This record gives C-alpha cells, sequence and structure tokens, in this order.
C-alpha cells in the first residue's frame, strides 16, 4: 500500500460519453447539415473510446465509394453496423 | 574580362569525378557533404550552382583531391531501377485471383484509389494511408495480388527483394535504402514493394557481432525516410510478410503503417470459388 | 570570381564530435568510424563556448579546429523521434473530466507548487497506475499531461532499437535517469 | 455573449437610417439595450433618440451590475493563482471577456484576447477567439483589422480538417463579400 | 607534499619548535642548492623550454590507441582505432607507472610512438549503481524497533567509527548481515538510516536486476560489482531483494534455472572467495528467507541474521506521532482508534494512510486534516 | 533450411536472410522456367512451412 500513491479506474464511456467523442472526431469530417449524433451513439452499447475513431474515419468511406463530397447520416448506421460486427466476430 | 573568368572557372568539373551526398549548409556558399567513401566532410562549392535545385537529399559531385562541391546530378539507383515495363509484368489479371472479393475491394481503397483520385481523400479529410502491410499463412495470394496490382496499374512500380540491403561493403545499405525513396520521389507517383521485411525488421538485436550493428542502421533509414513525406507525394508503400510476430511495433506506429491485411485460410465459400478459376 | 579558381583547390575539412575538453587548450575529439583524436584549438573559439557533445569543423593537415558545427540531435529527441507516440491535448479528450482532475493532483501540483505539499507536510508523490479495458484513452490522457505541463514524455518499451541511444549494453535499466535527470521535470511512460 | 449581437447591429441601422420609421425601433432596441447589462454602444444612439431625461437610474443599474461581474473577477483572479490550474485567472475571464466585449467595448476584449491567445495550447480555443475577433470587426466595420486575423483564422485550420472551423470561416469572407461589391 | 608525517607532541613544546626549524634548514638548503643550476648552467629557461621541446616531438595530431601488452625495454604491442595493431616503442616522459592492459593511450601520428596516457572517462555503470547524497533523515525517523537498530550499528558503524573496541578483545567484526520479514516492516528503511550516517562509498543494487538476457552476462555483472566495490575505499554492498533471483522465471533469460543457479555460484564466491577480500561490507534484504539457498546464509558468508517482527500495538502509536509530526493535524482525531483497525497493519500501511488523508484535504482547499478524511482514507488504502 | 525462431542466437538471424533470399528466388517475380530443384534429408521434421 506504499508503492502506489493512486490508482485510477477508466470505465468504458456511456450514452452522455459516446456522444462527445463522436462529437470531437467529426470536427475534421465533411459533414451535412441535420445529422443527429445522438441517435448514433444510442446504437452503440459502449464498445470503447477506440472504436468511435473506428466508425467515423471508416463512414468517410461510404461516403467515398458512392463519389460524395458530404458524409451524411446514413453512413454513420451503415457503418455502425459493420464495426459492431466484428464486436460479434470472436 | 569578367565573362572571361566566368566561364574559366568550370575547368575543375572535367572527368575523374566522385560522387557524395548533400546533407546541409552552414551559411551562404559553404556545406556538409557525405562521400560515398563514406566518411563526412567540410566543403565549398561553386559558385554557378543554383542552391534552389538542392537537398531532398541530392546526390552531388565533388572533387576526388580537394573534395568540395561541383555539380548536381540527375537521381541514381542500381536497385532496381524501375519495372522495365515492356518484358516485366507478370501478367497476372484480376480474374484469375478467384474468391478475395473482401481483399481485392479493399487493397484497391488504399494503393491505388488515392493515387488517382487523391482530391477526394483530400476535400472529406480522412488522411489517407501512407503504407500498407499485408499478411498471412504462406500460400494465400500475397505475392500473386501483388503482379495484379503491378499489371493494371498506372504508376510507377519499383520491386525490392528486401533481402538484398544486406550488402557486404559498410554503407552500402543505407545508401541503397534511401535512394529507392528518391527514385519513388523523383520518377512518378510510384508504388514501392518490399517482400519478406522479416530479412530487415526483427525484434532482437545485439551491438556486438557487425552483421547485426548493420542491419540496425538499414532499419533506422528506412524508419526515418518514411517519416518525410508531407502528404503530398503520391508514394504508397506495400509490404509483405510471412510471420507477423517477427516484427518491431516501432514499425507499425501510425504514420508509418496504419493498414493491416490479413489473408486468411479459406474455408468453404471461398474455396469453390478456386476450383472455378483454375479448372 | 578568379580566387575561386585557386580556393577551390584547397582541400576539404573534417567533421567529428567533441567529446570533452582538458588542460592546455586542447580537446578530445572522434571521427567518423575514425579513432578518437586530442587536437589543439584556433585562436577563434572559446572553450567555455565548445559544449560537450557538439560537433566541429576540422582541418585535415595539421588537424586544428576551425568552426563549431551547430546542434545535431539529442538522443532522447531521436528516442521519441522513433516510437511516435501520437501527441495529444485536452481539447481531444471526450468525457474524463473526472479522471483529469484525479490525475492532476498527483502530477500537475507537485511541480507548479512544490511548496503546497510543505504547508501539508506529506511526502509527494511519484508514482501513478492507470487502468481500464484498451482502448479507453490512457495513453493519450498521459500524453496531454506532460505536455500541458512541459514534461519530456518519455515512454520505454524494452526495445532493441531504443537501445543505441541509452548505452552500449546497459546491464540494468536505471542507466536512463541519465538522460531523464538531464531534461529534469520528465515523466516516464510504460505500457502492459 | 456575442451570439445574438448581429440583430443588433440590424437594429441600429433600423433605428436611424429610415427617418420616419424612428419608433418601435428604439422601442425594441431600448428593450434590448437597458437590460443584458450594455453600457457603451448607444450613448450617441440616445443622441440619435430622444431625450429620455432620466436614464441615470437606469445606467446605475447596471454600471453597478457591469461592477458585479468585474468585482467577482477581481474576487477570482487571487484564488485561481493559489492554487493554479491552467491560468485559471485568465481561464475564467477566457470566456468572461467575451461578455466584457459585449459589454465594455473592444478594449476589454483586445487586451484579453491576446492575453488568453497565449495561454491556450491548441488551437479548438485559439481559433474560438479569432471567431470573436471577426464578428467585433463587422459591428465598428474594422475592415482592416479582419485583414489580418482571417489569415490568422486560415492559418490554423490546415492541421485538422476543422470544417466546422472552415465551413463556418467561408460564411464570414461570403457576408464580407458581399458587404463589399463584391459578388463573383 | 607528504614531507613530514610527524605531529605527536601537540602543545607549545620547544619539540614541535625544534623539528620544524631542523626541516626549515633542509628546505633552504634545497633551495640555495637548486638555485645554483641555472646560475651556472643556464641553458633553457625548464619553465616552458624543455616544455615546448616535448610539444614540439609530440605533433600536434594525437591518435588515440590501446595498450594490450607491455615489454618492459620502453617498446610494446599497442593496438590502433582501427584493429590493425603495430609493434611501436614508448618515450621516456610518459611516466611508466600507469601503464595497464586496455587503458588508453596517446600515439604518434607518424611513428605512431607511445607519448602519453590517457585518464579513463568511467563510468555508466558505477555512476548507476553509487548512491551520490544521502538519502533522508536519521535514526530517530524509525521509531520502536530499537533492539535491532543497535545490530546493524554492531556490524556496520561501529567497526568503523571505533576501532579501537575490536583491538582490545582481539578480533573481527562479524562479516554479512542479512534482515528477513513480512512485507513493509521497513528493511529498507534501515539502509537508508545506514546510509545517511556513514562515511563509506555506499553500493545498492535490487536482486531482481542481476539476472541478464544473455549467457554468462549474469555472472559477469557480479564479477565487476565487487570489482567496484573494492577499488575504491571502506564500501558498503546493499543487495536488496534477493529472493526475487529464484522465485520469478522470465522469458528474457535465455537459460533456464540453470543460468540462475550460476549467477549464485559467482555470488556464493564473491562474499567467501579465497582472495584476500578486504573492507568490503555486505548488507542483504528479502521477505521470502525460506526459499534461497542455504548454502549463501551460513556463517562465513552471513553471520548476522535480523529478524523484523509487525509493529506492536504501542510501537504503531509511535509510528502515528512521526508521520503526523509536521502536519497541521486538527483535534477531532483520535489515533488510538486507527491504530485497532487492522489487526496487523504494517508501518507502510500507516504511512499509506497518512498521505491519502492528506490529498483529501487538497480536493478542498482544506490545510487541516479531519477525522472523516481518516474515515474515508482506510476505506479506500486497506479494503479493495 | 531450419524452421525459423523467435532469434536465439545471434548467428541464425543472418542464415533465415540466407534462407528467405531462396524462397525469393523461386517463386517471386520471375517464370521460374526450366530450372528444376531436386531436395534431399534425412528428417524434413525440421523444414521451414513457408519451403
Ligand atoms: N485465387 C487464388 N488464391 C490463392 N492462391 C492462388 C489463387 N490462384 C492460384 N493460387 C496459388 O497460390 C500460389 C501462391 O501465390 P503467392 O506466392 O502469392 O502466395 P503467397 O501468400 O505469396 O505465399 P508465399 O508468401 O509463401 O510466397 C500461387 O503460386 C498459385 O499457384
Ligand atoms: N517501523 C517503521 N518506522 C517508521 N516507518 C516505517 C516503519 N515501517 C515502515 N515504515 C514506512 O514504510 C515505508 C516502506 O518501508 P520499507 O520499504 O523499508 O519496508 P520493507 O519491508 O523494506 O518493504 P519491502 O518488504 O517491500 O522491501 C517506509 O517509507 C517507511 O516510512
Ligand atoms: N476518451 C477518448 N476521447 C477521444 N479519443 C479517444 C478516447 N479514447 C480513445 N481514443 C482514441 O484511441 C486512440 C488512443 O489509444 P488509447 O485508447 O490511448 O490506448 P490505450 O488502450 O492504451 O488507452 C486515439 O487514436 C484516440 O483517438
Ligand atoms: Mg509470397
Ligand atoms: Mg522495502
Amino acid at each position: 500500500p506504499g508503492r502506489i500513491d493512486r490508482k485510477i479506474e477508466f470505465p468504458p464511456p456511456n450514452e452522455e460519453a459516446r456522444l462527445d467523442i463522436l462529437k470531437i472526431h467529426s470536427r475534421k469530417m465533411n459533414l451535412t447539415r441535420g445529422i443527429n449524433l445522438r441517435k448514433i451513439a444510442e446504437l452503440m452499447p459502449g464498445a470503447s473510446g477506440a472504436e468511435v475513431k473506428g466508425v467515423c474515419t471508416e463512414a468517410g468511406m461510404y461516403a467515398l465509394r458512392e463519389r460524395r463530397v458530404h458524409v451524411t447520416q446514413e453512413d454513420f448506421e451503415m457503418a455502425v453496423a459493420k464495426v459492431m460486427q466484428k464486436d460479434s466476430e470472436k | 574580362e569578367f565573362l572571361h573568368a566566368q566561364e574559366e572557372v568550370k575547368r575543375i568539373q572535367s572527368i575523374p569525378l566522385v560522387i557524395g551526398q548533400f546533407l546541409e549548409a552552414v551559411d551562404q556558399n559553404t556545406a556538409i557533404v557525405g562521400s560515398t567513401t563514406g566518411s563526412n566532410y567540410y566543403v565549398r562549392i561553386l559558385s554557378t550552382i543554383d542552391r534552389e535545385l538542392l537537398k531532398p537529399n541530392a546526390s552531388v559531385a565533388l572533387h576526388k583531391h580537394s573534395n568540395a562541391l561541383v555539380d548536381v546530378l540527375p537521381p541514381e539507383a542500381d536497385s532496381s531501377i524501375m519495372m522495365l515495363t515492356s518484358d516485366q509484368k507478370p501478367d497476372v489479371m484480376y480474374a484469375d485471383i478467384g474468391g478475395m472479393d473482401i481483399q481485392k475491394q479493399e487493397v484497391r481503397e488504399a494503393v491505388e484509389l488515392p493515387l488517382t483520385h487523391f482530391e477526394l481523400y483530400k476535400q472529406i479529410g480522412i488522411d489517407p494511408p501512407r503504407g500498407v502491410l499485408m499478411y498471412g499463412p504462406p500460400g494465400c495470394g500475397k505475392t500473386m495480388l501483388a503482379k495484379a496490382v503491378a499489371h493494371h496499374t498506372t504508376a510507377a512500380f519499383i520491386r525490392v527483394v528486401g533481402s538484398e540491403f544486406v550488402q557486404k561493403y559498410l554503407g552500402e545499405g543505407p545508401r541503397m535504402v534511401r535512394d529507392v525513396f528518391r527514385l519513388a520521389k523523383e520518377n512518378a507517383p510510384a508504388i514501392i514493394f518490399i517482400d519478406e521485411i522479416d530479412a530487415i525488421a526483427t525484434k532482437r538485436f545485439d551491438a556486438q557481432t557487425g552483421a547485426d550493428r548493420e542491419v540496425q542502421r538499414i532499419l533506422l533509414e528506412l524508419l526515418n525516410q518514411m517519416d518525410g513525406f508531407d502528404q503530398n507525394v503520391n508514394v504508397k508503400v506495400i509490404m509483405a510478410t510471412n510471420r507477423a510476430d517477427t516484427l518491431d511495433p516501432a514499425l507499425l506506429r501510425p504514420g508509418r503503417l496504419d493498414r493491416k491485411i490479413e489473408f486468411p485460410l479459406p474455408d468453404r465459400r471461398q474455396k469453390r470459388l478456386i476450383f472455378s478459376t483454375i479448372t | 570570381l578568379r580566387e575561386e579558381l585557386q580556393l577551390l583547390q584547397e582541400q576539404g575539412s573534417y567533421v567529428g564530435e567533441v567529446v570533452r575538453a582538458m588542460d592546455k587548450k586542447k580537446v578530445l575529439v572522434k571521427v567518423h568510424p575514425e579513432g578518437k583524436f586530442v587536437v589543439d584549438v584556433d585562436k577563434n573559439i572559446d572553450i567555455n563556448d565548445v559544449t560537450p557533445n557538439c560537433r566541429v569543423a576540422l582541418r585535415n593537415d595539421s588537424y586544428t579546429l576551425h568552426k563549431i558545427l551547430p546542434n545535431k540531435v539529442d538522443p532522447l529527441v531521436s528516442l521519441m523521434m522513433v516510437e511516435k507516440v501520437p501527441d495529444s491535448t485536452y481539447e481531444m479528450i471526450g468525457g474524463l473530466d473526472k479522471q483529469i482532475k484525479e490525475i492532476k493532483e498527483v502530477i500537475e501540483l507537485p511541480v507548479k507548487h512544490p511548496e503546497l505539499f510543505e504547508a501539508l507536510g506529506i511526502a509527494q508523490p511519484k508514482g501513478v497506475l492507470l487502468y481500464g479495458p484498451p482502448g479507453t484513452g490512457k495513453t493519450l490522457l498521459a500524453r496531454a499531461v506532460a505536455h500541458h505541463t512541459d514534461c519530456t514524455f518519455i515512454r520505454v518499451s524494452g526495445s532493441e532499437l531504443v537501445q543505441k541511444f541509452i548505452g552500449e549494453g546497459a546491464r540494468m535499466v536505471r542507466e536512463l535517469f541519465v538522460m531523464a535527470r538531464e531534461h529534469a521535470p520528465s515523466i516516464i511512460f510504460m505500457d502492459e | 455573449p456575442k451570439n445574438p449581437d448581429l440583430r443588433i447591429a440590424q437594429l441600429r441601422f433600423l433605428l436611424s437610417l429610415p427617418e420616419h420609421r424612428g419608433d418601435a425601433a428604439v422601442r425594441d432596441e431600448l428593450m434590448a439595450a437597458v437590460r443584458d447589462n450594455n453600457m457603451a454602444p448607444y450613448y450617441e444612439a440616445l443622441c440619435k433618440s430622444l431625450d429620455w431625461q432620466i436614464d441615470v437610474d437606469l445606467l446605475n443599474k447596471m454600471k453597478k451590475a457591469n461592477e458585479d461581474e468585474l468585482k467577482r473577477l477581481d474576487e477570482e483572479l487571487e484564488d485561481a493563482e493559489k492554487n493554479l490550474g491552467e491560468s485559471e485567472i485568465r481561464d475564467a475571464m477566457m470566456a468572461k471577456a467575451e461578455y466584457l466585449c459585449r459589454i465594455g467595448d473592444k478594449e476589454g476584449a483586445l487586451t484579453a484576447f491576446r492575453k488568453t491567445y497565449d495561454k491556450t495550447v491548441a488551437l479548438g480555443h485559439r481559433l474560438d477567439i479569432v471567431f470573436y475577433l471577426l464578428r467585433i470587426g463587422l459591428f465598428y466595420m474594422d475592415n482592416d483589422l479582419i485583414t489580418r486575423n482571417t489569415e490568422k483564422a486560415k492559418s490554423l485550420i490546415e492541421e485538422g480538417g476543422d470544417w466546422d472551423r472552415r465551413n463556418r470561416l467561408k460564411v464570414y469572407q461570403g457576408l464580407y463579400c458581399v458587404a463589399i461589391r463584391d459578388f463573383k | 607534499a607528504s614531507k613530514l608525517p610527524l605531529v605527536t607532541p601537540h602543545t607549545q613544546c620547544r619539540l614541535k619548535l625544534l623539528k620544524l626549524e631542523r626541516i626549515k634548514d633542509y628546505l633552504l638548503m634545497e633551495e640555495e642548492f637548486i638555485r645554483n643550476q641555472e646560475q651556472m648552467k643556464p641553458l633553457e629557461e625548464k619553465q616552458e623550454e624543455e616544455r615546448s621541446k616535448v610539444d614540439d616531438l609530440r605533433g600536434t595530431p594525437m591518435s588515440v590507441g590501446t595498450l594490450e601488452e607491455i615489454i618492459d625495454d620502453n617498446h610494446a604491442i599497442v593496438s590502433t582505432s582501427v584493429g590493425s595493431e603495430h609493434y611501436v616503442s614508448i618515450l621516456s616522459f610518459v611516466d611508466k607507472d600507469l601503464l595497464e592492459p586496455g587503458c588508453s593511450v596517446l600515439l604518434n601520428h607518424k611513428v605512431h610512438a607511445v607519448i602519453g596516457v590517457l585518464m579513463d572517462d568511467t563510468d555508466p555503470l558505477v555512476t548507476v549503481m553509487k548512491v551520490e547524497k544521502a538519502p533522508q533523515e536519521t535514526y530517530a525517523d524509525i521509531g520502536g524497533l530499537d533492539n535491532q537498530i543497535q545490530e546493524i550499528k554492531e556490524s556496520v558503524e561501529l567497526p568503523l567509527t571505533h576501532p579501537e573496541y575490536y583491538e582490545e578483545m582481539g578480533i573481527k567484526p562479524p562479516k554479512g548481515v542479512i534482515l528477513y520479514g513480512p512485507p513493509g516492516t521497513g528493511k529498507t528503511l534501515l539502509a537508508k538510516a545506514v546510509a545517511n550516517q556513514t562515511s563509506a562509498t555506499f553500493l545498492r543494487v535490487v536482486g531482481s536486476e542481476l539476472i541478464q538476457k544473455y549467457l554468462g552476462d549474469g555472472p559477469k555483472l557480479v564479477r565487476e560489482l565487487f570489482r567496484v566495490a573494492e577499488e575504491h575505499a571502506p564500501s558498503i554492498v546493499f543487495i536488496d531483494e534477493i529472493d526475487a533471483i529464484g522465485t520469478k522465471r522470465y522469458d528474457s533469460n535465455s537459460g533456464g534455472e540453470r543460468e540462475i543457479q550460476r549467477t549464485m555460484l559467482e555470488l556464493l564466491n564473491q562474499l567467501d572467495g579465497f582472495d584476500s577480500r578486504g573492507d568490503v561490507k555486505v548488507i542483504m534484504a528479502t521477505n521470502r528467507i525460506e526459499t534461497l539457498d542455504p548454502a549463501l546464509i551460513r556463517p562465513g558468508r552471513i553471520d548476522r541474521k535480523i529478524e523484523f517482527p509487525l509493529p506492536d500495538e504501542k510501537t504503531k502509536k509511535r509510528i502515528f506521532q512521526i508521520h503526523t509530526s509536521r502536519m497541521t493535524l486538527a483535534d477531532d482525531v483520535t489515533l488510538d482508534d486507527l491504530i485497532m483497525a487492522k489487526d496487523d497493519l504494517s508501518g507502510a500501511d500507516i504511512k499509506a494512510i497518512c498521505t491519502e488523508a492528506g490529498l483529501m484535504a487538497l480536493r478542498e482547499r482544506r490545510m487541516k486534516v479531519t477525522n472523516e478524511d481518516f474515515k474515508k482514507s482506510k476505506e479506500n488504502v486497506l479494503y479493495k | 533450411g531450419g524452421r525459423r525462431f523467435s532469434e536465439g542466437t545471434s548467428a541464425d538471424r543472418e542464415i533465415q536472410r540466407t534462407l528467405m533470399e531462396l524462397l525469393n528466388q523461386m517463386d517471386g517475380f520471375d517464370t521460374l522456367h526450366r530450372v528444376k530443384m531436386i531436395m534431399a534429408t534425412n528428417r524434413p521434421d525440421t523444414l521451414d512451412p513457408a519451403l
């Protein structure tokens, strides 16, 4: 007990904390007006703070594979169903 | 009378000329080069050289005795040259690779789709990947898929075997690294392919043998030279191995290798597609 | 211009690496892979201006000191340049407000205000353990705290490409401290 | 704050330049002037208005309310320095300078924005300060001060994508290029 | 320099007056003799003329080489920096006493002849293992032991400060000291108090870092540890956590348990070899005393065996007095409720409560520590 | 031939470089035509699965 001065637990993020990680990461994407990110963060039942960038970077690929220049709100819900599929893989 | 001496100074450039490499400059009209005899020097210039033709890592010319800057050169490498494009493509089409729906699609998104449609990656801003690492069990089309990319490409393709950087003489290897990427710089929006990186990028080292001190200097060049990119050049590095265990995670940091492709072994669904193509 | 036909016939100058100076205007310089040389200095060069571990120019006929060649690298700088930690800040932290308050009480405060614990008379803390599932931001929080109070964020992984900058063999791990007590408000970081 | 602040600048245009239309505009702006602690931007607008002879008690209840928010900064700057965070004196009033930007004139803004510009080491607070410098540069029509900080804005976006800091920015040149006669 | 070591009257005697007035005559006669050399044979300055004669002999390029042997008639085989070694001659201004095989030398540039020797720049492991300054407070910081505090001074401190008591007894002091007990009872803490007090050089190494990754590198590190300890002074070697050489197996070590064993055989030599040992004391500390080799704990290598118990409930109260000395303790608290909270709380547990309770005060910007600080302290420290 | 290692000694570093030069010259980027290879061993237990 004298060795380590303070131990800090990191929980997986909840619904309020999955939202703002999406908010900070979506700063550098080209967005379309009217998205409702709150619906997107509720689709992920607490994976971690690392799949959030796993989704938001991959959501650009859907808009690029159909040759768009703005990321739409149906690209994210298309992206959640692929990243959480590997959650269901092993 | 000044125009008489203006041409008279170039007697120094005559024939018997040796080759160094530019490193930096102290000031106006005086610089530091490193010879291909291995030793570095503090040298003088010749005034007719446009200074703004210098330093990516510029191959220069040096006087064989007095050893100062003489002339700047077009780039050069011996290994390999540029994939001579007439009788060099290994003529495998995409259709010969059966049952690789994910990976043929996904190596397209990281190698040649950011090669041509570059501005969409710029306009959406999704940070196109610098290099790619492909791996898996032996006999899953690692070398085969690289053949098909190098057949349907429009960009320059540079193809090296990654066990040739260990030359006998000292310093040959780090020179052999830095002129590959210089040749991928000057030529084109090119593509680098390096195979069997296990011959270079291992985990354990030993600074007492000399055969292992050289390999330590091999890796620190390409780890340096992959940091000398500025998102503007379209130089993509494809790298393929057999054992992903025996690799340093210093090589797999973001900024150097961000995309990892496994080639798993096919089971039934991709298995019957292979029988269609071969038979 | 006409002098350049004559002056360029002069031979080149060697470059070296000063280890440390000694008595009677002499220094100890090593060349590329060439041996260590005890050479003298020229009159236009101050001794105290000659830093240990600093390049120089060097003539070749007599090996006389010529000019100070600037600032090559610190080996601590090249070590972090190999590892390339993803530099972070507080502005990219998503929803970790209570942990930021905890980590500042242990690391941020005993630098900017070391007097504040003498008012309580307790020993200042030294070691922090961070835990949780992987991918929840352990690295970016530790990188941010070193970034916002000007600390030299050193992470050790026990590699061997790292090894040539710490020492030749490093029979201990404790040889890391010689670079660490030279960048005195530093932070050591370790992975799983 | 400066977020409802452009409607004030339109309503000042709505006050003066329609000459007969000068009655409901001096009512609803005064409906916003003698609340929300506005002191500075309307002395000549009172001179462009009628007499409004007793505004002294209307000023004294607000310049006191100006001081009450001013002195609680003066009650914060000594507790934020005793146990310092990230310069929490400045870090408190880096949000309360924009109040003092609205309440005072540009001088309490310009010396505190350039104060806190050297505080933050990431641009995400810097670049929001620069947008505050732009918006006051439209009210006082500082056509020469916008030329500096727009480049100083634009120099920050390239690291990162920052499209909410880029696409919002394109609106500011868009309203400036239509302020000048530059339609293409 | 070392002209006369005799001081023994230590008074106003004529003998101290006579001795130094004899030395007054031997000095001035030595002065006036050597004064007559330059009077009758000027012939040079001798301040720089013989110096610049040497400095013009030795060239301005001075290559650094390496000895590997000596043949006594002023020529020896030296190694160049490349690897091609020569058979050069040795000068006469070379002070042929500081020449060991492997010592750095100064060669000529032309004929590579041995001009001078060079001082070594040592070492990046001596300075690792050598404690620079005194660590912390005195023996008054400990409190409560009082029986083994006497024991350690008996073996280390009193042999050094009073070398009279053993001679009148006709005895040699006991050699080795081992400290064992439950974890966190103050084993490492007492060794800081020895490093406070002593004037000897103090060397410290953890037992975990004796094990290496190459073959034979382990026993090589033990041979050069006691090399360093002997070549300085009277010295103290402190080896902490020496059970960790045997309990944990690491996959970095290429040799398995039969390389740990060869390391322990070398350490087993260095404590009681047949070589002349010198003045080196060894202090060892562990908490798993039953695990290690009894061949290493035999008398002859380790003489004194010191047990540390858990703190007693009247010595626990002493420890709370120590760690809460300079803190602004509010009068809400009663220390006696804190004593029997855990029945077997160590001395390390007490400092863990006292520091963490102070950290709870700084969350609320307070200056004194209340009772509910300690109430939520032991919930945080002990129970998890 | 060998298998591979998790890199025990320093000798078999540069043997696996000699071995991976052999594997590439067989079927990497070359029409290996009219060049037949015959190999013999007493025990094939210790051979690399890439070979
Ligand atoms: N569609 C296919 N998918 C996978 N393998 C195929 C396919 N068609 C043919 N092959 C066979 O796979 C062999 C291996 O090709 P390739 O050398 O690319 O595999 P590899 O993964 O590079 O193995 P190694 O790394 O050991 O060389 C080819 O020689 C070919 O005979
Ligand atoms: N009897 C004691 N008197 C004063 N302080 C003590 C006592 N016992 C423990 N401590 C405190 O506990 C801390 C740790 O003690 P120390 O590490 O020396 O115990 P240890 O038995 O050596 O631990 P380990 O068994 O882990 O080596 C010290 O900083 C000291 O302040
Ligand atoms: N709370 C968070 N806010 C923003 N980004 C996060 C967060 N947690 C993780 N990340 C992402 O995770 C990556 C950092 O990895 P990290 O989670 O620190 O590794 P570790 O598993 O050691 O904590 C970064 O790229 C970052 O974008
Ligand atoms: Mg292959
Ligand atoms: Mg201890």
